């Protein structure tokens, strides 16, 4: 999906300043490229309500919604 | 078509106003903070072309000032002065109003602005040079309809006055 | 002169120093026992010690129940909250019956808060974009740094240099009221309105006392109008509507008000809720009133009822002495109003005539009293103004017996109309 | 001639109560026929309304169907004029999905109380004889106005220049400038634009030159009801709800604030209260909750004069199982005066038919008048009234000038009244549903 | 239009010039007295003199009440607004019943607006200002406009120069200029300058046809309810209103009075012409007591349309009342305000005529013996049932390769499908 | 400290159940009098609540009007710790126009179960010495330190103007700076670690996560029918917190006074609602005998269907004797600071036995007022007689309504 999430600053830089309003998260342990087969259980009603009304839209009408 | 009759009638101020309660947490989650931040950013970016409209159509009426009409109606002297000034203005005359009280001069200022009459105020706190400058301006500028002077001001420094009518508001 | 209402003559209870009712005082006539009981109730309200005490005015129609309630309201004064309401008003289409009852209970609790208002006023000199703006007055000039919200408020007012503005920093509200009178001569004709320069200091602190109910705080915090922020502004566009205020909000307001009272910057003034037609409530409302009246926060509540043994609204075949279930009659003190004797009716008619500016002769007064012995007191009173109109038309400045007779022939009472129909 | 929005209605012949100076009704005046006692009572009630000193006076017009209760109400409305508000509602109008019955009754009461505001305004009025606007590419300008008595040259501020440009003020325009707010209104032109300009395809009439001084102190009268004030103050966009009716239950605190400031405006010189009339026709459609609200509502000092009409005898009060006169509780009946209307006679019916023929512009013979009066006495007054129109149409179809007996017999045979239709329904009852 | 409905054969009241009803004309058979009275009602509607006059069609089911109302509508033409309603529609969830009734009343009053616009349109060929000495000064702006008919030069007021640059009008641009305001509006480059290689859509327009200067008449038909809805909620507040559900609103009498005033001003000015019409309320017995009471006041208004009620309920309990029976489910108070037209049961011959007319309208060939058999079925059962058998019998015949209905097809279709009475008989057993 | 918001109500004298460690009820303790069996049962129920192991336990308090059922409930609320939630609603409060009856009961149930979350945070509080933009110098009365500022912390200090001499507190993890004045300077450590413990009800979680700025619906109402999926996901997340140890569950009490106003639909919902593992302890009160269940034609022992009555234990409240009534009057007088003579106490006890206990309680205040009017100090028999003459009880009022039956409306 190409979604990017910035999950904080690396804990190696925790000493770069004595007082910063940042969330330090440890460096990931595994490899850079991670593969995992997963399963999710959903109901048809969940799909119904997901498609009932637009969500995540950046348009002003979606923001008002 | 109601705008003029709307603004004469919009007067209710709420007895209490309060900002929305703010949900306070220690250690707010990064995801929640980011979602709120982007939501607000998007709303401000989309509202920017219409922001003043939102401001005017949402801002509540918090203050209620007394109408300038009340200054004239609270004093019979101001009413009789209004009638006198209207009659004198119709005759193209210039009027000098003398009062002993500074606060009364301020009330006369509010009264004259309510009647859209141009005026110059000379009190005792104006220096002699300022008093001469203001009187020379009054004599020069024939458009100034009234000059309001404090009786306690040293009027002995004003020799020439190009006005034909003097009104003593108080003794 | 102000318009004359049905209860305009009522100026109080007319009790002496020993709390006994005078026969005719303060507009009220007779009902001495009920006036004395309402006296003890007024003293209870003034004591401010007891919460939730309820009283029921029960008696035949026209026997003074509403007049007694308004006499209590007059004796208390304008300082003490008094919320008149009708039981039929609880059937809101917007909120549930219990929310309406609770909101009326909270309306009847007053709060005098002394608040320090700091105001910046003057003629604007500079509007440098946080903003360092300048204000100039009759005393001097000051430079001030303000929040960007205040700058957005100034832009909403479209303030330009040379304009006279009033800034209440407490509420973040700016009122541009004119351009300075100094500029008032620059142009022979301009669209703006000029106002004199302020005479006081630029920054002034004034202490004021604000009277609000607890309900005012509740509604203000429930639907906030002071956010002045993007999300709150977008919310303010929404259609206004009464909302079911939660107990959490009321508890938070209670805590805030307790803190205010502890700091001494506020005083709490318990008042009265008056429900005229309590028999119009249903069993749900009475069941809620059970819990509501037992609360330590509730005001003094006054009830009126003229029903006999009638059916409680919302039940099938449950009858109660006034339409109020026996469980609520146990929680209230009952004051009985008795029927008026003809002499009391004549006194009340004379008082009503004197309140309406109507002159009436002794024979006309006696005929009107006789009419009131039949029909009802209200009907006999209601004949005063038509009869005075006919007097004026006939060139007389006083009602005579002939005018009373003519008006009674023109207008029929409930009993006469029922006889005609039957 | 031209078909207006208002056409000939059921009460178009009513012009008033038809009373003299002593409120003694005339036999036939202002479209009223008969009902001498009821019309005298209506005149006394109208005087009570016009005096305005007494609040919450309720009058109930009770009588048989078709005896003129709505006619008397419309006569009171006509004799009251447009200055005094007169709100007429059907009793079934209060049952709303937007608001409670008590809120509806409050809005009806507050709609029947006018607030007559007065304010003084500085008004400039004159002919534009020259206008010059110079702008960079701040704006500067000069405007000269004439009024036969004087000609003054004005130096224009930026805001006035913007307003004049927006209004597109040109020389030869008779304009009005409100010095209090700079609003510019054009009354009309004083002479044509240059003939040399193409398009500009108009030759509008030219208003006469203003006279007197250019700037006058003008007093203006604006009247709004309490309901308009309430709706305007209920929310930021309240004024839009005055037309759409999307008014929720207006907060009682706002109403108390308005009642207080209106009392101040009447202690000051700013406004004058014009208390009017709320007419609840067919009041028996109200339920017990509405009558119980009306009991307390009439005790308010801001309550108007409430007029009610109903033909029900001793009937069951809606929402209850109790029977009371007029379908109104005895507690509200105690708070009102009842005015009774009497059935008409042959002469009164004939005069009513004559007035209806005159308003419908139907020429009809005296024998036709006699047969129609007999029909109206036998069947109903409204049935005879509707036969007037039907017989007029039938007569015009045959190219006749005066409605004769043959036309009345024709339309009587064509259109049935309740009684003959009921008899025929009973004669064929098996064909109708559920017997 | 193209599909065939139950009333598609009703083309009007079969009345002569003398106002009498022909035995069978315009698709209607019988109902002579009721068609004659409907004729007087049609004349009443066309007279435009009266307001709020009510007529009640009353009679057994299948006696042409709705057919007579739609025949009145056909007689009145498409200019007169005819608004059909059924009594079940007042029970809305968005607005009160009296609002639904008042809205349908205002739907039946038509208004015809006449707008006459003077416009100078064409392709701009020159925009030369006219310099002059003031008594650079310009005294006129000459615009040359080209159309397929020719070219015209206009000596426009100099002030139009602002609008020309605002609209960015250039040589070769098609514009139109209204006579009154004198403001120019640009509508794209003339298509004579469009190449096939450039990509734009809105910015090109064909050269105007006709004379450069045009006088256009625009006639629009509206109802008073259309104006009510338009002025009640004009189209960020618009954004929120369009996002949220735009429910019906209880339009206040203030708005209706203002709109009446505006329409009277237009009629005085000659811009508009009123076309008062008819509100038809079928199944009026579905209304409740509150609706009938409201109708008492509504029919007394000088603005109301002519209303046509229909009922078949006979002596039935009034909806919203308890045990209060009335001759038609309508309170006697309302019945005193209405003229009643009775409708009568049909004879077998009239039933045969109606069946034949229906078969003609449906395009069905029916044999004489088949027509007689279906008529005799319709003298039993109901007329509606016998009519409904037409097209299934035609289809059964088409299956059997017959271009016309034979009696055997009617027999078979009757054996397949049953009427209300046969089903009641089966249910009883 | 005058005229506080909390004033003297009907149940102000009740401060607890007045039980020993063996749950033996004292005759007069913590404002309670008599009802020994019912108070013992209330104490057993209270111990059940405090343990919180069992879910879905329902108790009904039944008895005649005035027999102290709501008093017992208020005592149980007072004895129960303020940390543990105690939701008290009337039965008519579930008939909302904004939510279904089952939704209102669901929200009430979820308001009675609390999630207790503890978390640590680091708080910096001191006096500003020097600010350079970045470097920040802070000092206390015992220590001073200089901090190196980050970009976001520099932005935070720039938005909220901080200068030398100001006393401010800063949240180290978030940079939340609030100025509390200018300089007493804080005494101890500049940087402190503080644990903070919040108890959040399941309903607060549901509404907070229902929508953007959903917490506003916890105050104004405006909470629609919350989706079942959100509730299930929250129930699973809360179970996960309990397993991981991040949160503890604090089961509370939902009290429905006059539950007989509920309808058969609400009772049927309660039948299944008490079967969840997150169901709280339900307490109900009702004076109805065998009477019709609202929404049905069926009569039931308490207006409650026998399905629900089978899921609950019933606590009965007896009438009071003369001694208990006199003691209750004494405690109410002490609560209201009213002094009465012994003969006045006897007369009021006789009145309470004859007419009603609440009538006697009201007469206490009435007689106190009448005594204050006559410049008295102790309420005498004359004052009780005066207030008995001025104010009527239901029985006497009914007798007078019968005496003048012809004047009343719809009398039958
Ligand atoms: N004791 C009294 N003295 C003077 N006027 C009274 C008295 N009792 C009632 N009235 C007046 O007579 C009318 C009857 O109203 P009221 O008796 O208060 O109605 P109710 O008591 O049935 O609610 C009102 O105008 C009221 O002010
Ligand atoms: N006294 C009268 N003068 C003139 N017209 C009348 C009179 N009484 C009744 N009418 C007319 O006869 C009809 C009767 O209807 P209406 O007055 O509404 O009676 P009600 O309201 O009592 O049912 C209306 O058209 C009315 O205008
Ligand atoms: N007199 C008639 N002439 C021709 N067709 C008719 C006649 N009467 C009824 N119809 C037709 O037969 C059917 C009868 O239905 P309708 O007129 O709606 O009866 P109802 O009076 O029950 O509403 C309709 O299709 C109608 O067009
Ligand atoms: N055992 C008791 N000890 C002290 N006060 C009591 C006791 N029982 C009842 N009361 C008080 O008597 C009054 C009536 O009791 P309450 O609990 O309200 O009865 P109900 O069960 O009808 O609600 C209240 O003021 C209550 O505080
Ligand atoms: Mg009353
Ligand atoms: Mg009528
Ligand atoms: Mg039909
Ligand atoms: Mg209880």
């Amino acid at each position: 999906s190409g979604a990017v999430k910035r999950q904080g600053r690396c804990d190696t830089y925790a000493t770069e300043f004595d007082l910063e309003a940042e969330e330090y998260v440890p460096l990931p342990k595994g490899d850079v490229h991670k593969k995992k087969e997963i399963i999710q259980d959903v109901t048809l009603h969940d799909l119904d309500v997901a498609n009932a009304r637009p969500q995540g839209g950046q348009d002003i009408l979606s923001m008002m919604g | 078509s109601l705008q003029d009759v709307i603004d004469r009638v919009a007067f209710v101020i709420p007895p209490v106003v309060a900002a929305p309660p703010s949900l306070r947490v220690p250690r707010p989650p990064p995801l929640y903070s980011h979602r709120m931040r982007i939501l607000r950013q998007g709303l401000r970016e989309h509202a920017a072309p219409y922001f003043q409209q939102l401001r005017q159509t949402t801002a509540p009426r918090l203050l209620q000032f007394p109408e300038l009409r009340l200054v004239q109606f609270d004093s019979g002297k101001l009413e009789a002065l209004a009638i006198l000034l209207q009659k004198l203005k119709s005759e193209g005359r210039r009027v000098l109003i003398l009062s002993q009280m500074i606060l009364m001069l301020d009330i006369l200022e509010m009264f004259l602005n309510f009647h859209y009459l141009t005026y110059v105020r000379i009190d005792e706190n104006a220096s002699s040079e300022q008093r001469q400058e203001l009187m020379r301006s009054f004599n020069r500028d024939r458009r100034i309809f009234c000059a309001i002077l404090s009786t306690h001001s040293r009027t002995t420094g004003i020799n020439l006055v190009e006005a034909d009518t003097v009104v003593f508001y108080d003794n | 002169t102000q318009r004359i209402a049905s209860h305009s003559h009522v100026k109080g209870l007319g009790l002496d120093e020993s709390g006994l009712a005078k026969q005719a005082a303060s507009g009220l006539v007779g009902q001495e026992n009920a006036r004395e009981a309402c006296g003890v109730i007024v003293e209870l309200i003034k004591s401010k010690k007891m919460a939730g005490r309820a009283v029921l005015l029960a008696g035949p129609p026209g026997t003074g129940k509403t007049a007694l309630a308004l006499a209590i309201a007059q004796e208390l004064g304008s300082k003490v909250p008094f919320c008149p309401m009708v039981g039929s008003e609880v059937y809101s289409t917007e909120i549930k019956k219990t929310e309406v009852l609770m909101e009326n209970f909270r309306r009847a609790i007053g709060l005098r808060i002394k608040e320090t208002k700091e105001v910046y006023e003057g003629e604007v000199t500079e509007l440098t974009p946080h903003v360092i703006i300048g204000l100039k007055t009759a005393k001097g000039t000051k430079q001030l740094k303000l929040d960007p919200s205040i700058f957005e408020s100034l832009q909403k007012e479209r303030v330009e240099a040379g304009d006279v503005i009033y800034i209440e920093a407490n509420s973040g509200a700016v009122k541009r009221q004119g351009r300075c009178d100094t500029y008032a001569t620059e142009f022979d004709l301009e669209a703006e309105e000029y106002v004199p320069l302020p005479k006081g200091d630029v920054h002034k602190k004034k202490e004021i006392i604000q009277d609000v109910t607890l309900h005012d705080l509740d509604v203000a915090n429930a639907r906030p109008q002071g956010g002045q922020d993007i999300l709150s502004m977008m919310g303010q566009l929404m259609k206004p509507k009464k909302t079911e205020i939660t107990d959490k909000l009321r508890g938070e307001i209670n805590k805030v008000v307790n803190k205010y009272i502890d700091q001494g910057i506020a005083e709490l003034v318990p008042g009265v809720l008056f429900v005229d037609e309590v028999h119009m409530l249903d069993i749900e409302c009475f069941t809620y009133l059970h819990r509501a009246l037992e609360s330590s926060i509730a005001p003094i509540v006054i009830f009126a009822s003229n029903r006999g043994n009638c059916v409680i609204r919302g039940t099938e075949d449950i009858t109660s002495p006034h339409g109020i279930p026996l469980d609520l009659l146990d929680r209230v003190m009952i004051i009985r109003t008795m029927l008026y004797t003809p002499q009391e009716m004549k006194q009340i008619i004379k008082i009503r005539a004197q309140t309406e500016g109507i002159n009436i002769s002794e024979e006309a007064l006696n005929h009107l009293g006789e009419i009131g012995t039949k029909t009802t007191l209200r009907y006999s009173v209601q004949l005063l103004t038509p009869a005075n109109l006919l007097a004026k038309i006939n060139g007389k400045d006083s009602i005579e017996k002939e005018h009373v007779e003519e008006i009674s022939e023109l207008f029929y009472d409930a009993k006469s109309s029922a006889k005609i129909l039957a | 001639d031209v078909t207006r929005i208002e056409r000939i209605g059921a009460h178009s012949h009513i012009r008033g109560l038809g009373l003299d100076d002593a409120l003694e009704p005339r036999q036939a005046s202002q479209g009223m026929v008969g009902q001498l006692a009821a019309r005298r009572a209506a005149g006394v009630v109208l005087e009570m309304i016009r005096e305005g000193k007494i609040a919450g006076r309720a009058v109930l017009i009770a009588g048989q169907p078709g005896t003129g209760k709505t006619a008397i109400a419309m006569g009171m409305a006509q004799a009251l004029g447009p200055d005094t508000p007169f709100t007429a509602i059907a009793g079934s109008e209060i049952f709303s999905l937007e608001m409670s019955k008590t809120e509806a009754l409050t809005q009806a009461f507050r709609r029947s109380i006018g607030v007559r505001i007065k304010e003084e305004t500085e008004i400039i009025e004159g002919e534009v004889v020259e206008i010059q606007i110079d702008r960079p590419a701040s704006k500067v300008g000069k405007l000269t106005l004439k009024t036969t008595e004087m000609e003054t040259i004005y130096d224009l501020g930026t805001k006035m220049i913007e307003s004049l440009t927006k209004d597109k003020v040109q020389a030869g325009d008779v304009i009005t400038i409100d010095k209090a707010t700079g609003k510019i209104s054009k009354l009309g032109r004083s002479f044509t634009r240059a003939r040399d300009y193409d398009a500009m395809g108009s030759q509008t009439k030219f208003v006469q030159c203003p006279d007197g001084e250019l700037q006058k102190r003008k007093e203006v009268v604006h009247t709004v009801s309490l309901h308009e004030i309430d709706v305007i103050n209920s929310r930021t966009q309240g004024f839009l709800a005055l037309f759409s009716g999307d008014t929720g239950e207006i907060k009682s605190e706002v109403r108390e604030q308005i009642n207080a400031k209106v009392a101040e405006w009447r202690e000051e010189g700013k406004a004058e209260i014009i208390p009017g009339v709320l007419f609840i026709d067919e009041v028996h459609m109200l339920d017990i909750e509405s009558f119980s609200f009306l009991n307390r509502a009439l005790e308010s000092d801001m309550a108007p004069v409430l007029i009610m009409a109903t033909n029900r005898g001793i009937t069951r009060i809606r929402g209850t199982s109790y029977q009371s006169p007029h379908g109104i509780p005895i507690d509200l009946l105690d708070r009102l005066l009842i005015v009774s209307t009497t059935p008409y006679s042959e002469k009164d019916t004939k005069q009513i038919l004559r007035i209806r023929c005159e308003e419908e512009d139907v020429e009809m013979s005296e024998d036709a008048y006699t047969v129609l009066t007999r029909i109206g006495l036998e069947t109903s007054l409204r049935y005879a009234i509707q036969l007037i129109t039907a017989a007029s149409l039938v007569c015009r179809k045959r190219k006749g000038t005066e409605v004769q007996v043959d036309d009345i017999k024709r339309v009587y045979s064509l259109f049935l009244d309740e009684s003959r239709s009921t008899q025929y329904m009973k004669e064929y009852q098996d064909a109708f549903l559920f017997n």
